[PDB]
This record gives structure tokens, C-alpha cells and sequence, in this order.
């Protein structure tokens, strides 16, 4: 028998910014200060600059040098992170109830006092390469990096990770400029797990009144479209085919995020079949070994992109790609169910439940929500949304989808993967 | 400047390093005492009189 | 008896380097001593070609 | 505000219950509309004989493919089709089948893991295509050194005991196994009193219970008798086993002594003593200003792309600290370095480092126990290995028990001129002679 | 401020003319014995000072050299002599001293 539950307090600072909390007794905190300064905001003379930002959230600030932030947290056995997606920044910080102050300190002078130091600056870029090396070892990065450098030339068309003519180059005074003209109130938001209003609040009111970057979540995303194609050799070709969408809010989102639970998403079952996925069924079909499919689905501020992924063998790259197109031509042209709109319903609004079941994962889809939305929903309102999509708007999801101009990432023996003109 | 050496944590370290020390200085005493058989502490230790 | 003794000589004197080195010298002490009774109690047993030669010439 | 310490005691007690079989049905509600579910089976591979050897493992790729009222495929579409997820794993001594489900589902999902749990039909076409696959796994397998290094340190470190083993068994047992074999395995292991239904979220413990008497009734009840074997101990043997070769990059060294296992009260301290030591990889922000000296100097003079400590607990045994992975021309210099902290922390640990090792571990545990999945793993682990749940309110007051002594108490007995299990594997010219990695398990001047 | 302020410093302007190192066309800061504190403070000196400082150092070192000196003309007058590496000491002993402080708990 727990005790009954609390209801998160949210808040807009009529300067922008907005707090939400929840006092979910928990012995631990967290902490997350989010930022729109996402990748996306980097422009042609200062990429990269976002990444070396993230990799410095322990350099010196006024009133906390590095040792400190590092001595200071390890002591209470906090933790500080920085995640970044092309939209937003999000420094989030945890530990035990006792030291939130501590760290919300910290948090305070990482984002709000950062000094920028030279010779730390300096120390810090060879982080670069360290960093991008790691996540470059997946396919799937390079191909997601691509596959938004081909769809835009804008904005979201940029890297999370810093171009190599870059690394080395970033400056200090770019720090600070990137810093002065994005994390600013109108561009942020305060969120809180273990913490309370008035703390959070009170916090906000004293620290985080700073005005004077830009304003919209734009420069706005121009889509475009085209391909970019990486030879290889790694005996498995990545692939991905995606068209615009629909800017994540909007109802048509969710007519995407259903279509891609009838296309299929990820596994549901260890080594499955994976009978539920129609792509995984109609690739079957036609590929006898080794092969994977997935339905894509990006969704940001201003547009989306739609499409699936694939990893198949050097030669069957053209017949994996090829069939999974047909299968959602499929759908476009009418042919979808009840039963399957209603499961792909539940695989949703299922997963969505669950996306939000630990701290981590509710403290940013509030922060998140904070930033697109300027507000809380629910979860009971999200599955009521989730519930309005219509089968004619997942077919008109998927008809958009076939008609539309397309862009398209693959590396690998490029040899059998066909052109997008080919399709 | 030996005042970098002083608080909680060296005190620890000294407190820590005590019984070695000591018994250090036990392996030293009979160890010079043993190597110059000497009369004056050898005298007292039963079954090495050997006058 | 028997494992518990190793044992024991292990656990009470033997870790540390200290008491190690402590029971070595102190060890050695002992030792020194038993050493030269039974080898000189040894050497004399073989021999007895001086030293009761004393007991004769002298006595005054 | 609410304190930590209070905290601790808001966090409803998990509900014990036990079946007319031994099946023992316990449950942790919580307000949450998602839940987690699952049959933790005191089944491993240090049960099974060096012929049976990849039983279990065989039995986990079966387990989802069919069962009698539920053929071929139609289990999978039916978690598929309520959004479920459906997940499974073994180690050396334990077996897991969970289902991640929206709450209302609980009904279904314990009607399924039952089906899954009893009625396994091993087909015949099916048990075959399993086989070329788990062979598949095993070739994947012998590309992660990390994996192939944990495997070698066990295989050394428990030298003809059946804890040598590894999961997925040997690649003749793979392709020899009979469904007799699986069949036996299954009734040898799978009853009533070795098995926990656990649950975690928006359920009622009495729902639970209505289920486990529902579709677990009928195992152990006409069963118990003769045929059921307890574990024998296993000698841990202190010892090395280096895979030399040169064309992998970077070496991968394992190195560690016999611990204490599940039960003893001694895992805490060992447990705040690794927290000091702690772990490091590349990508960590903030190197040299790193509060333990292992990770800042291993980040200052980049003598590793990582290390960890660790605490494997078996049984009354167990494998006790770290692994790494550097350059060839590293390994000396990194395990100089990480003896050298062992040995300090058993002669000197100082006062104001255990109590960061000490909030590491509050925060580790806390953090680790969010969300309804973790938390019905630990219901239905501790269950099984201390037949008790341990209340965090408990795991706090035996971390706030350990202070300096009694790590540098607690570490001596385990680590202090004991002799090591070393595994290596990658280049490893340079990895330092048995005798010298022995003679720096004890220091001359202590 | 008054007389008394003058007479220190000019005192002081006395011993630094006696020192003598500005005869070498040297700056306070060039004479500074390396060690630790110092090494790091040279390391994270701008490019343009650190440049001027090794150029200064070897003006000095080839006179030192041959045992002349500079012009007096071109000496390095008191008042005129920047303390360029002060600020950056100071702070690599004042981040040196937080470690210390930190040791000692």
C-alpha cells in the first residue's frame, strides 16, 4: 500500500522559463536544467561547437573550479551528465536527498558561470575524437548523421558531433558566445524529481534571469532531400529511406508514431519472429538470411522525418530495401486493417507508459515537453491523443510518405543498394 | 611549510601506520642487540647468558 | 594440531612483514646460540684432545 | 522536505506468499501503470554436469518458440499484439522469464510466463534450428574479448568445479544435445520450491496470489522425493590463464581473488572498498581531478581505455576485482597501480574515502532499484539467494556500519597475500610474470 | 601616498636598479625560478607573451653570454616593468592550495 501519489507543479516564469516538479518521495534527486541549444543552432562557422560544449561540464566556473566539480560530486556520489539531441542541451544531475543543493549549485555555475578557460579549452578538444570515435563505431551514427545532412540544408541538416576540420579549432570565445546567445530564460527549462516547487522556484527567480540570446526554436529546418552514400566494407550494409513528416505536437505526429508501430519498431520478444511486424514479415518473404528492418521515425520543433532502416547483406540491400518500400506502398494504397491500427495502438501507447516508468526517463520527457510544448501533458491525455488517430490519417501517414521527396543514408559494399532514383 | 601535512586525513594515515612503525623498531632494537651481542640488554634475556 | 600449527604460525607472525621480519631476528637470536652448543658439544664429543687437559695442569 | 533516511522507510514492503508447492509468489506494489513480472529459477549451468553443459542456455531458445496450448508463433503474437515485452536471461546460476506489460495485462501475463514455464514444446524442426543458431552466438561471442576474459577468469579461477563452466556450454554440447537431455533438465529443475513469481508496479499482492494459484498450480505438489541434489562447493584455485595473441589491438586483463558469496555480510565493505577504487573508460569527463587514484592516474598518464571493479557472488564463493583494457605496452604500469590501491586500501584506507565509497554505494543502489523492471529482478533474485527481500532501509544501516577499520579490516582478509585468479587474453607480452603479480599482493613494508 | 609611500618605493626602485636584471633588457617575471607552480604558469601564458618572454630570455643569455650589456637607454625602466606573469601563478598556486585542502579531510 504506497501513499498516494503527488501531482507535478509546473510553472511558466512570465520571462520564458518554465519549473515543473514532482515529490515523488524518492530517496534520490534529479535534477535537469534543459537548454534549446541543440545542434541545430550551430551554423557554418561554428560547428562543433555545441559538442565541445558538451563534453565541458566540468571546466572551471566563478565559484567552482574543475577540481571542485568533480572532488565536490564524487564526494556525495553525485552524478553530471550532458545530453544533447539537435534541439536541446539538457544538464541533468543527480543524488541522494540530502545534497541537492550541492549539486543544484553546481548545475547552477556550469550553465550560468562557465569561465571557458584557454588552456583548459585547449586540453579539452583532442575529447573530440575520443568521443566521436565511440559513437562512430555503431553504423547506425554516421548513417543518422548523413541522413540528416542529405534531408536538410539547414539547421537540423548539422552533426551531433564535431566536423574533423573542426576539432582542434573551436574556440573559447565561440563557447561563450554559443552559451550567451542560447542558454538563456525564454530557452530553458527547470526540471525537478525529489525536489520541490518553491526550492526549484526560488532557484530560478535568483539564478536563472538571463535574457539576451535569440528567440524561436528556428532558423527553421528547410527540407530538402537527396542522398549521401558511404563505401565500406562491412559485410552488412546499413540503409535508411525517409521522407518529411510532421513537426512533433502536431496531430499528424501521431498518425506517424502509429503508422510506425503498424510498419513495426523495435523487438517485443527475445529472438522473435517478430510476427507483428509487417515489414519484418514482408522482407522475410522475399530474403532468405541475415537482415533487419525498421520503421524510422524523427519528429523535431519545425519538421519529421519518416521512413525505415535496414541491414542486409552486401547483395540483398537493393531486395530489403526495395520490399520494405513496398510494404508500406501497401498501406498507402489502402490496404490496413482494424485489429493491426489497435495493435500498433497499444505497442504505442504501451511503450509510452513504459518510456516514462523511471526517473530518468520521466524527468526528460517532462523537460522536453516543457521546451516543445510550454507545458505538462499527462499521460492519461497522451493515450487519449494516441487514441484519436484515425485509419485514414495512418494511411494518409503512409501516403505522404510514398509521394514525398525522399533522402537517403547507406554505408556499407554499396554495390547492390539502389539510388532513391531506382526505387 | 609542513602545514600541508596537517589535518583529519594525515592524522588517519599516522594512526594507521603505527604498529608497523612500532614493530619496526622492535626488529631494529634485537637487530642491532643480536649483531653486537650486547652485554647490557643480552644479559637479561634467559637462555642467551652465555659468561 | 598439525594444519592448525603452519596455520597459526602463518596467522599470528607471518603477514605482515613486520612481525616476519620480527620472528626472523628474534628467530635468529635462539638460534645462533642452540647452534653453537650442540656443534661445539659435537666437536668435543669427537675430540676431548684439550680442555680436560686443564683439570691436570693447573687447579690453583 | 522529506530527509534520505525517511525516504528509505516510505518504500512499501515487499509481500511475501507462498503456494501449496513451494512456489513462493512475492510482489512490491507501487502506483504505476506499467509493470514487470516474471519465474526466477534457481537453474544455472553450475548445475549441470559437464555433458548436460548448455542445457539451460538451449532450454532459454526454446523457451519463447512454443509451447503446447501456445504453438509455434502464437505466444509472440500475443505479446506483441498487448504491447508487451517479452525477455529472458541465464547465468551461472540463475534463470529469468519477465514480461514488461501495462498493468491490466497482468492476468495474461502471468497465464503466459505459466505456459512458457511448464509446457515447453521442444519441437523436434525447432530444437534443430536452435542449434545452428546458438553455434551462430558462440562465433559472435569470440569477438568480444571482454566476454571471452570473464569466461577465461572463471574457467581458471574454478578449475574442475562445475562454477568452471560456462553458460552457453561447449560448441560439442551444442551440437550433440537431445531433447531427452532438455526434457530431464527441465523436470531435474524447473518445480515448485526453486522458482519465484515476482512482480513490480500497479498490482495488488492478492491479485498476484490468485494468479499463482491459478496457473502454477500443479508442479511440486505430487513431486518432491528423491532425485533433488543440493550444490557442492567449489574450490577457488588461484591461478593464470593467458590467450596470447597479437593481432587483437588492445589486451584485456581480469584479475581476482576468492569472495565470500551471496549471503556473507562482508559484501558490503568489499563492496564500499571497490566503490573507491570505482571504474573509468575513456569517454569519462574530468580525468586527472578524478577523486580515485587508480582512475586519475590511469586518465593522467593513459594507461587504459578502461577498467571496473567488480563482485561476482556465487554461492559461498565468488570472484572479487578488476578488469581492464589498455595498450600492450600498458599492462604492467595498470596493474602495478590498481595492486598498489589494494594494498592501500587493506593497511591504510583513510576515514574520508570510505564515506565517499559508502554514497556511491546508497546512490548506486537507489538509482539501480527505479523502475518496475529492476525491481522484480531483485525481488525474485533475493528471493532466491537470501530468501528474504532486503529492505533498503537495512542496506543503508550495513553501509553506514562500515567505516575505515573495517574496510582495511574487511579488505585484508580477502586481498592481503592471498593468491589471485588472473585471466588475460590480446597482447599481452607484457603482462607481468604469475609470481610477480602474486609477490603484489602484499607489501614489505606493512 | 605621501613622502612615506615614496621613499618604499623608491627604495624599491633603488634594489631593482641594483638587482640589474633590466640592464640585460630582462622583466621581473623572466628572472623567476621555475618550478612546478612556475613551469604551469609559463605553459599557460597567451602566445604572444609566452613568444616575447623566450625572446627576452635570449637577448639576456647571449649577453650574459659574451658579459656585455644592453644601451642604458634600453634598459628596462621600474615603472614600465609588466608583471605579466603574476596573475597566472597566482592562480596555479591558489588552484594548488584548493588540492592541499582538499587533502587534508
Amino acid at each position: 500500500v504506497p501513499p498516494h501519489p503527488q501531482d507535478l507543479e509546473f510553472t511558466r516564469l512570465p520571462n520564458g522559463l518554465v519549473i515543473a516538479s514532482l515529490e515523488n518521495y524518492a530517496p534520490a534527486s534529479r535534477i535537469g536544467l534543459f537548454i534549446k541549444a541543440g545542434s541545430r543552432y550551430e551554423n557554418s562557422n561554428n560547428l562543433g561547437t555545441s559538442h565541445l560544449l558538451r563534453l565541458a561540464s566540468s571546466l572551471t566556473t566563478k565559484g567552482a573550479s574543475s577540481f571542485k566539480i568533480t572532488r565536490g560530486i564524487e564526494a556525495v556520489g553525485g552524478k553530471l551528465s550532458v545530453t544533447s539531441t539537435r534541439e536541446n542541451m539538457a544538464y541533468t544531475v543527480e543524488c541522494l536527498r540530502d545534497d541537492v543543493d550541492i549539486l543544484m549549485e553546481f548545475l547552477l555555475n556550469v550553465t550560468t558561470a562557465p569561465e571557458f578557460r584557454r588552456w583548459e579549452v585547449a586540453a579539452l578538444q583532442p575529447q573530440l575524437r575520443i568521443d566521436k570515435a565511440v559513437a562512430l563505431q555503431n553504423p547506425q551514427a554516421h548513417v543518422i548523421e548523413n541522413l540528416h545532412a542529405a534531408a536538410y540544408r539547414n539547421a537540423l541538416a548539422n552533426s551531433l558531433y564535431c566536423p574533423d576540420y573542426r576539432i582542434g579549432k573551436v574556440t573559447p570565445v565561440e563557447l561563450h558566445d554559443y552559451v550567451q546567445n542560447h542558454f538563456t530564460s525564454a530557452r530553458m527549462a527547470l526540471i525537478g524529481l525529489g525536489v520541490s516547487h518553491p526550492v526549484l522556484k526560488q532557484v530560478a527567480e535568483q539564478f536563472l534571469n538571463i535574457r539576451g540570446g535569440l528567440g524561436l526554436s528556428g532558423a527553421k529546418a528547410k527540407y530538402h532531400g537527396g542522398e549521401i552514400r558511404e563505401q565500406n566494407g562491412d559485410s552488412l550494409v546499413h540503409a535508411a529511406l525517409v521522407a518529411e513528416s510532421a513537426a512533433i505536437g502536431s496531430a499528424e505526429a501521431n498518425a506517424f508514431s502509429v503508422l510506425q508501430h503498424v510498419l513495426g519498431a523495435g523487438p517485443h520478444v527475445k529472438r522473435g519472429s517478430n510476427a507483428t511486424s509487417s515489414l519484418y514479415q514482408a522482407v522475410a518473404k522475399g530474403v532468405h538470411q541475415p537482415f533487419d528492418v525498421s520503421a524510422f521515425n524523427a519528429s523535431y520543433s519545425d519538421s519529421g522525418l519518416f521512413g525505415f532502416y535496414t541491414i542486409s547483406q552486401a547483395a540483398s540491400a537493393g531486395d530489403v530495401i526495395k520490399a520494405a518500400y513496398n510494404q508500406v506502398k501497401t498501406i498507402a494504397q489502402g490496404n490496413l486493417s482494424n485489429p493491426d491500427v489497435q495493435a500498433a495502438k497499444n505497442k504505442l501507447k504501451a511503450g509510452y507508459l513504459m518510456s516514462v516508468e523511471s526517473s530518468e526517463g520521466f524527468l526528460d520527457e517532462v523537460g522536453s515537453q516543457a521546451l516543445a510544448a510550454g507545458s505538462y501533458t499527462p499521460p492519461s491525455t497522451v493515450l487519449q491523443q494516441i487514441d484519436a488517430v484515425a485509419d485514414a490519417d495512418v494511411i494518409n501517414a503512409a501516403k505522404k510518405f510514398v509521394s514525398g521527396r525522399k533522402s537517403m543514408a547507406a554505408s556499407g559494399n554499396l554495390g547492390h543498394t539502389p539510388f532513391i532514383d531506382e526505387l | 611549510m609542513l602545514t600541508r601535512f596537517l589535518g583529519p586525513r594525515y592524522r588517519q594515515l599516522a594512526r594507521n601506520w603505527v604498529p608497523t612503525a612500532q614493530l619496526w623498531g622492535a626488529v631494529g632494537a634485537v637487530g642491532l642487540v643480536w649483531a653486537t651481542d650486547w652485554r647490557l640488554i643480552l644479559d637479561w634475556v634467559p637462555y642467551i647468558n652465555g659468561k | 594440531v598439525a594444519p592448525t600449527l603452519t596455520a597459526r604460525l602463518y596467522s599470528l607472525l607471518f603477514r605482515r612483514t613486520s612481525t616476519f621480519a620480527l620472528t626472523i631476528v628474534v628467530g635468529a637470536l635462539f638460534f645462533e646460540r642452540a647452534f653453537d652448543q650442540g656443534a661445539d658439544a659435537i666437536y668435543e664429543h669427537i675430540n676431548e684432545g684439550k680442555l680436560w687437559k686443564h683439570i691436570k695442569h693447573k687447579y690453583e | 522536505t522529506a530527509t534520505y533516511a525517511q525516504a528509505l522507510q516510505s518504500v512499501p514492503e515487499t509481500q511475501v506468499s507462498q503456494l501449496d508447492n513451494g512456489l513462493r509468489v512475492a510482489s512490491e506494489q507501487s502506483s504505476q501503470p506499467t509493470c514487470t513480472v516474471g519465474v526466477w529459477i534457481d537453474a544455472g549451468s553450475r548445475y549441470e554436469s559437464e555433458k548436460n553443459n548448455g542445457a539451460g542456455y538451449f532450454v532459454e531458445h526454446l523457451a519463447f518458440k512454443g509451447t503446447k496450448n501456445r504453438p509455434g508463433n502464437a505466444l509472440e503474437k500475443e505479446v506483441e499484439s498487448m504491447g508487451a515485452h517479452l525477455n529472458a536471461y541465464s547465468t551461472r546460476e540463475h534463470t529469468a522469464y519477465y514480461i514488461k506489460a501495462l498493468s491490466k495485462d497482468l492476468p495474461k501475463a502471468v497465464e503466459l510466463l505459466a505456459d512458457i514455464v511448464q509446457n515447453c514444446s521442444l519441437e523436434d524442426s525447432q530444437i534443430e534450428k536452435e542449434r545452428d543458431v546458438i553455434l551462430q552466438e558462440l562465433q559472435e561471442n569470440d569477438t568480444s574479448m571482454r566476454d571471452v576474459v570473464f569466461n577465461y577468469l572463471h574457467a581458471t579461477a574454478f578449475q574442475g568445479t562445475p562454477l568452471a563452466q560456462s553458460v552457453e556450454g561447449p560448441s560439442e554440447n551444442v551440437r550433440k544435445l537431445s531433447r531427452a537431455d532438455l526434457t530431464e533438465y527441465l523436470s531435474r529443475h524447473y518445480k515448485a520450491p526453486r522458482m519465484v513469481l515476482a512482480a513490480a508496479g500497479g498490482l495488488e499482492h492478492r491479485q498476484l496470489l490468485d494468479l499463482a494459484q491459478k496457473h502454477f498450480s500443479g508442479l511440486s505438489g505430487t513431486y518432491d522425493e528423491d532425485a533433488v541434489p543440493t550444490l557442492s562447493p567449489c574450490r577457488f584455485t588461484g591461478s593464470q590463464i593467458c590467450h596470447r595473441e597479437d593481432g587483437l589491438p588492445l589486451a584485456h586483463v581480469a584479475i581476482a581473488v576468492e569472495g565470500p558469496g551471496w549471503a556473507h555480510p562482508d559484501n558490503v565493505a568489499l563492496q564500499v572498498a571497490n566503490a573507491i577504487i570505482g571504474h573509468y573508460d575513456c569517454t569519462y569527463g574530468g580525468g586527472a581531478h578524478l577523486s580515485s587514484p587508480l582512475a586519475s592516474i590511469a586518465a593522467t598518464n593513459k594507461l587504459c581505455q578502461s577498467f571496473q571493479t567488480f563482485n561476482i557472488c556465487y554461492a559461498d564463493t565468488g570472484l572479487l576485482g578488476a578488469h581492464f583494457v589498455c595498450d600492450h605496452m600498458s599492462i604492467d604500469d595498470m596493474m602495478f597501480v590498481l595492486q598498489g590501491q589494494w594494498m592501500r586500501l587493506c593497511t591504510s584506507a583513510t576515514e574520508s574515502e570510505v564515506l565517499r565509497g559508502k554514497n556511491l554505494l546508497r546512490n548506486a543502489l537507489v538509482s539501480h532499484l527505479d523502475g518496475t523492471t529492476p525491481v522484480c529482478e531483485d525481488i525474485g533474485r533475493s528471493l532466491l539467494t537470501y530468501g528474504r527481500r532486503i529492505p533498503l532501509a537495512e542496506w543503508e544501516s550495513r553501509i553506514a556500519e562500515v567505516d575505515a577499520r573495517v574496510v582495511r579490516e574487511v579488505c585484508s582478509k580477502y586481498f592481503y597475500d592471498q593468491c589471485p585468479a588472473v585471466a588475460g587474453f590480446g597482447p599481452i607480452e607484457q603482462l607481468p610474470d604469475y609470481n610477480r603479480i602474486r609477490s603484489g599482493m602484499f607489501w614489505l613494508r606493512f | 601616498v605621501s613622502a612615506s609611500s615614496r621613499w618604499l618605493e623608491g627604495i624599491r626602485k633603488w634594489y631593482y636598479n641594483a638587482a640589474g636584471f633590466n640592464k640585460l633588457g630582462l622583466m621581473r617575471d623572466d628572472t623567476i625560478h621555475e618550478n612546478d607552480d612556475v613551469k604551469e604558469a609559463i605553459r599557460r601564458l597567451p602566445e604572444n607573451l609566452y613568444d616575447d618572454r623566450v625572446f627576452r630570455i635570449k637577448r639576456a643569455l647571449d649577453l650574459s653570454m659574451r658579459q656585455q650589456i644592453l644601451p642604458k637607454e634600453q634598459w628596462t625602466k621600474y615603472e614600465e616593468d609588466k608583471s605579466y606573469l603574476e596573475p597566472y601563478l597566482k592562480e596555479v598556486i591558489r588552484e594548488r592550495k584548493e588540492r592541499e585542502e582538499w587533502a587534508k579531510k
